[PDB]
C-alpha cells in the first residue's frame, strides 16, 4: 500500500521470483510490480499439467518467499490463484432507485455477494469493480 | 462505529481538556481503496469480475454463480439489481 | 457460522407416520414467515 | 433457590408470559436469583419484557433489587432502552437516583446510549443530572464526550 | 512509459541532530501519503479494516509535504522541511 | 569501541539507512476533484554500491565531527559464506 | 448420518442483524414448529 | 491515458466512450459496463476499460451490424478522441 | 487461550473464513466457535473429491491468511485436518 | 501545440524541428514546470538542446521546485550541455528551493570533468546547500578523494 513500481519490485516481486525453482513442466514465468503497490507473478505450465499440483508446487516455493516479504505485504495477504486470464462474465450490480451511491453498492457486494462467489467451484478468481468499505480515518496535519 | 473512533482519546492536555481523534480526523466510512469505479450505461454500479478456474467448465461454472446469486437476491436492500453486462457464455450455449 | 454468515443450527425429526420431505417442506414453509434479513440453508444429510 | 424460583427465572428471561401467569398462580418466588445477583424482575427488564414486569411488580417482586455487582433492574431497562419498562418501574417505586458499585445512575446509561426519550422521563422523575460516577462524569460529560448534541442541549 | 517522481531526500545528519526518529519520518511521511493500514474493526457484523491517511486537500501538492510535522525527542515539532530536499525525476511506473 | 558503538548501533543504522520506503503519492486518489498533478513519491531506495554504505551515518559527537560505518568497519562485496570453494583440474572455480 | 426422518437446519443471517435479532428470528421459528405435532417432533436448537 | 493523468482525465474519455455506444450504436448496443482504474495491460489511474454486449444477433442483420464491422467503426471514431488511445476489439476464438 | 467466543470469532473465524476461496468442489463450510478459545471450521466437499488435494488446498489458504491472525493464534498454529469420526480403538491409560 | 514538449523528451529531431519552425513556444511547460529544455537536458540530447537554444529558449527556466536545465546535466553528467548551456548564459551559481547548485550536484555524482567546467565558468565552491554543505564537503563524505582535492 502506497508503494512505487520500483520499491515493490525490489521489495517483493524478485523476492518471490528468486524462491521459484525445481517446478515441473514450467514453460516461463512474468511478472509486472506497478505503482499501484501490486505484483502480479504468472507460472505458466506446459499443456497437460495437473493445474492443482502446479498450484501446490508454486505455492510451495512461495512459502519460503513470504516471511522475507515485508509486514504490510504480507497484511495485505498474498494470493495464488489458478485461474484463466480473461473474464468469463461479469456480474454487474446497480441500484434502480439511488437510495445507494456507488461506495454504498460496492460495498454491499463486497461484504454480501463476494464471498461466496469465490468460494463457488469453478471460479478462478473474482475482482471486484470497486472497493469494499473501510473505517477512513483522514488526518489533518494543522491539528496534528 | 464511525462514533466510536471519533472519541478515541489521543491524549489528555495539561489542563485536563481531551484530545480525541475527531479532533484532528475526519472520521468516516469509505473504501479500502479509491481506484476502481464502475458505471453501468451510465448509471452508477459495480459488480464483480469472474475468472474462470484452470480447467473447470465455463458453462457449468456459470451456472453454479447464477443459483448462488438467486440465494443472494430475496435478502437485498431495496432497489439492489443485479444485470448481465458481459457474459461469454450464452454464446456458447445459443451456439451448440 | 455457515457458509460465511451467522447462523444457528436447528435439529429435529418428522413426526410419527410423515416423511422428511414433508416435514422439511413444513420447515422451510414455517422458515419464509420469520423476519426480514433472515433466510435458511439445509445442511448434512438434509442437503443430500 | 427453588424448584419453581429458578423456573420461573427461565420464564421470565424467555418471556414466556403464560408460563409466569401460572407460576404466579402457584406461589414461585419473586426473589429468586441467580449467580449473578438477577432477579427475574431483572432478567424481565434487561431482555424487555413489559407484561412480565408489570405482573412480577404486583406480586411483590423487588424493585430496588440489585446484582452482585450494584445494579438494580431500572438501570439494565434505562441502559437497553425499553420506555415502558422504565415508566413502569419508576412509577412503581424504582430508585431513579441509584448508584451501582461503579458510581453509575441509570441516568448515566441512558445517557450513554442516547436513548433521550429515556432520559427525560428519568429527569421527569427527578434524577440528579449532578450525580457523578467514580471516574467522576455526569450524564452531561457522557453527552458531550460521545458528541450527542441533542441530548447535552436537554442535560444542559 | 516513464512519468515525473517527487524524490525527497531525508537528510540523516539532520534528522539525528534535532531528535527526530527516521522511523518516525517514514511513517509519518507514509501513512499521510501513502496510507497505512493499522487494523480491523466490525462493520454491522463483518471484519473490516481501518485506514490511516491524510485529507485529500493535504497531500495535493508538492508544496504540502512541509506541512507534516514530526516529533523529536525533545518534545518539538519539526516541519518535513527541516530535514529534506526535492526534486523531479523520471521512474518507471510499471517495470516488466 | 573508540566511538562507543556495538554491533547493535551498526545493524540499526544500515536497517534505517538502507531502506526502501512506500512513500505515497501526490494526486492519489481519492483526490480533491479538479487536481491535475498525479506523481509517485520516492523516499529513500536499497543502497547500491560498497560506498554507499561506507557514508552511512552512525552518529555525530558533540564536536562536530561525523562518525561513518567506514570508520568501524571494512566495506566490501563478498559472499554470503566463505565455506565453500572449487577448484577444477587445481584451478580456481565455481560450479552448479 | 444421524437420523432418517431427521434433518438438519441452518437458520441465517442474511442482513447483518447479529446476535439478538438471530436467537429471536431462531424463538419465532422454534415457537412456530411446535405448534404442529403433526408433522414436527423434537425441533430444537444445537447450539448453547 | 497518457503519462500521469487522473481519474478525471480518463473518465472524461470513458464518458465519451459511453456516450458513442450510447448514442451513434443504440441500434446494436445494449450495454456498456466501463470501469475507470484498470484495463487488461495496465493498472493505474490514466487506465480504463469498458465491457460492452450487443442486442441479438437477430435484431443485428448484415456484415455491417455485426462485430467486427461495429469494433472498426467504434475504434476508428474513437481516435478523434484527443490525448488517448482507445481501441475497440473483439475477443477471438481461443483467447490463448 | 483466555477468548471469549466473539473474541474469537472476530478476530479468527471470520478472517479464516474470508480467506477460503478458489478451493475446489466446496458444497457448504461452517463454523463454531466458543467460550474456550476454540474454534473449529469445517469444510465439507463433493462426494468423491480427492481428500488429500481437498486436505492441501484448504492448508495452502490458511497459510496465505496466517499473517492476518493475532500473534497469540499463530503462535499456537491453527491445525488443519481430515474429518474421520471413526476411531479403530481407544486405548485408556489409568493410575490405579 | 505542446508536443514540442513530447518531442523534446522523445529525442525526434526534425520533429523539435518542424515544430519548433510552425512557432509551438520555446518555453512550453509541463505539470512540473520542465521546459522543452529541461527535458532535453535530462534526456541528454545535445541535438535537441543547441536548436531550441538557437530559437531564444529560457536557459534559466525554473521547475516547480526550482531546478534548472543546467542543474540536469550536471547531476547526470552530460558534458557538452554542460558547455553549450553554460556559454548560452545558464546561472552556473543557480539554487534550486533547497540551495542545491548544479556544482552541488555533478560534485555528489562524482562527475569530475564537470565540476571542473562549472568551476570555470565561476561557479562558487563555498555555496552551502540548505543544511550548509558545499561540494567539498560532499566529496569528503562521499569520500571521493580525486574530487576533494580539485576542490581548493
Amino acid at each position: 500500500p502506497g508503494a512505487d513500481a520500483k520499491t515493490v519490485q525490489d521489495t517483493v516481486t524478485q523476492v518471490i521470483e528468486q524462491n521459484m525453482n525445481g517446478i515441473d513442466n514450467l514453460m516461463y514465468m512474468s511478472s509486472n510490480s506497478d505503482s499501484t503497490g501490486t505484483v502480479q507473478i504468472t507460472l505458466t505450465f506446459e499443456s497437460g499439467t495437473d493445474a492443482d499440483i502446479a498450484q501446490v508446487q508454486v505455492q510451495n516455493k512461495l512459502q519460503l518467499a513470504m516471511p522475507l516479504l515485508p509486514q504490510e505485504v504480507q497484511q495485505q495477504g498474498v494470493s495464488v490463484e489458478k485461474s484463466s486470464s480473461s473474464f468469463l462474465m461479469v456480474v454487474g450490480v446497480i441500484n434502480t432507485d439511488g437510495t445507494m451511491t456507488q461506495e454504498d453498492i460496492s460495498d454491499y457486494v463486497a461484504a454480501n455477494m463476494k464471498d461466496a462467489i469465490s468460494r463457488t467451484s469453478g471460479v478462478g478468481d473474482v475482482q471486484l469493480f470497486g472497493s469494499q468499505y473501510a473505517m477512513r480515518i483522514w488526518m489533518n496535519p494543522n491539528e496534528l | 462505529s464511525t462514533e466510536e473512533f471519533g472519541k478515541i482519546l489521543l491524549k489528555v492536555n495539561q489542563d485536563g481538556s481531551r484530545v480525541l481523534l475527531r479532533d484532528v480526523a475526519k472520521i468516516e466510512l469509505g473504501g479500502e481503496n479509491y481506484d476502481i469505479i464502475a458505471e453501468f450505461n451510465g448509471q452508477p454500479a459495480s459488480g464483480l469480475g469472474i475468472k474462470l478456474a484452470t480447467g473447470a467448465n465455463a458453462l457449468d461454472t456459470a451456472a453454479a454463480i447464477r443459483a448462488e446469486l438467486a440465494k443472494m437476491e430475496p435478502f437485498f436492500p431495496s432497489g439492489l439489481k443485479i444485470v448481465y453486462p458481459y457474459d461469454t457464455t450464452p454464446f456458447v450455449k445459443i451456439s451448440i | 457460522r455457515y457458509n460465511g454468515l451467522p447462523s444457528m443450527e436447528i435439529l429435529g425429526q418428522a413426526a410419527p407416520g410423515k416423511s422428511t420431505g414433508e416435514a422439511m417442506e413444513l420447515m422451510e414453509q414455517l422458515a419464509s414467515k420469520l423476519p426480514t434479513g433472515v433466510g435458511y440453508d439445509w445442511t448434512g444429510m438434509s442437503y443430500q | 433457590g427453588s424448584d419453581l424460583g429458578k423456573k420461573l427465572l427461565e420464564a421470565a428471561r424467555a418471556g414466556r408470559d403464560d408460563e409466569v401467569r401460572i407460576l404466579m398462580a402457584n406461589g414461585a418466588d419473586v426473589n429468586a436469583a441467580d449467580v449473578v445477583g438477577w432477579t427475574p424482575l431483572h432478567l424481565a427488564a434487561y431482555w424487555g419484557h413489559l407484561e412480565i414486569v408489570e405482573v412480577l411488580l404486583k406480586n411483590g417482586a423487588d424493585v430496588n433489587a440489585y446484582d452482585t455487582l450494584g445494579s438494580t433492574p431500572l438501570h439494565l431497562a434505562a441502559h437497553f432502552g425499553h420506555l415502558e419498562i422504565v415508566e413502569v418501574l419508576l412509577k412503581n417505586g424504582a430508585d431513579v437516583n441509584a448508584k451501582d458499585d461503579n458510581g453509575i445512575t441509570p441516568l448515566h446509561l441512558a445517557a450513554n446510549r442516547g436513548h433521550l426519550e429515556i432520559v427525560e422521563v428519568l429527569l421527569k422523575y427527578g434524577a440528579d443530572v449532578n450525580a457523578q460516577d467514580k471516574f467522576g462524569k455526569t450524564a452531561f460529560d457522557i453527552s458531550i464526550n460521545n458528541g450527542n448534541e441533542d441530548l447535552a442541549e436537554i442535560l444542559q | 512509459e516513464d512519468t515525473p517522481q517527487f524524490k525527497i531526500d531525508i537528510d540523516q545528519e539532520k534528522a539525528q541532530a534535532l531528535g527526530v526518529s527516521i522511523n518516525d519520518i517514514n511513517t509519518t511521511l507514509g501513512a499521510a501519503w501513502g496510507g497505512s493500514y493499522v487494523n480491523d474493526f466490525i462493520d454491522r457484523g463483518r471484519v473490516k479494516k481501518v485506514y490511516v491517511m491524510s485529507e485529500a486537500k493535504y497531500r495535493m501538492l508538492p508544496d504540502d509535504i512541509g506541512d507534516w510535522y514530526v516529533r523529536a525527542a525533545d518534545g518539538q515539532m519539526v516541519p518535513f522541511s527541516a530535514f529534506s530536499s526535492s526534486r523531479w525525476e523520471y521512474g518507471s511506473p510499471r517495470l516488466e | 569501541n573508540k566511538f562507543q558503538l556495538t554491533p547493535v548501533d551498526v545493524i540499526t543504522a544500515i536497517k534505517a539507512q538502507n531502506a526502501q520506503v512506500a512513500a505515497g503519492q501526490l494526486g492519489g486518489t481519492p483526490p480533491v476533484k479538479g487536481q491535475q498533478l498525479n506523481a509517485s513519491i520516492i523516499a529513500q531506495t536499497r543502497l547500491t554500491s560498497t560506498e554507499e554504505f561506507g557514508k552511512i551515518l552512525l552518529k555525530v559527537n558533540q564536536d562536530g565531527s561525523r562518525v561513518l560505518l567506514r570508520d568501524v568497519a571494512k566495506i566490501e562485496l563478498g559472499g554470503e559464506n566463505y565455506d565453500i570453494i572449487a577448484e577444477f583440474n587445481g584451478q580456481p572455480a565455481s560450479g552448479l | 448420518l444421524g437420523t432418517a426422518t431427521g434433518f438438519d437446519f441452518e437458520l441465517i443471517d442474511q442482513a447483518g442483524l447479529g446476535h439478538e435479532k438471530l436467537t429471536q428470528a431462531r424463538n419465532q421459528l422454534l415457537a412456530e414448529a411446535a405448534k404442529h405435532p403433526d408433522m414436527l417432533t423434537s425441533v430444537r436448537p444445537n447450539g448453547l | 491515458l497518457p503519462a500521469g493523468a487522473t481519474q478525471e482525465r480518463t473518465q472524461k474519455v470513458l464518458n465519451e466512450v459511453t456516450h458513442y455506444y450510447l448514442t451513434k450504436e443504440k441500434n446494436n448496443v445494449e450495454s456498456v459496463f466501463a470501469v475507470n482504474g484498470f484495463n487488461f495491460a495496465g493498472r493505474g489511474q490514466n487506465t480504463g476499460i469498458a465491457f460492452v454486449s450487443l442486442k441479438d444477433w437477430a435484431d443485428r442483420p448484415g456484415e455491417e451490424n455485426k462485430v467486427e464491422a461495429i469494433t472498426m467503426r467504434a475504434t476508428r471514431a474513437f481516435s478523434q478522441i484527443k490525448d488517448a488511445m482507445v481501441f475497440a476489439f473483439n475477443l477471438p476464438a481461443i483467447v490463448e
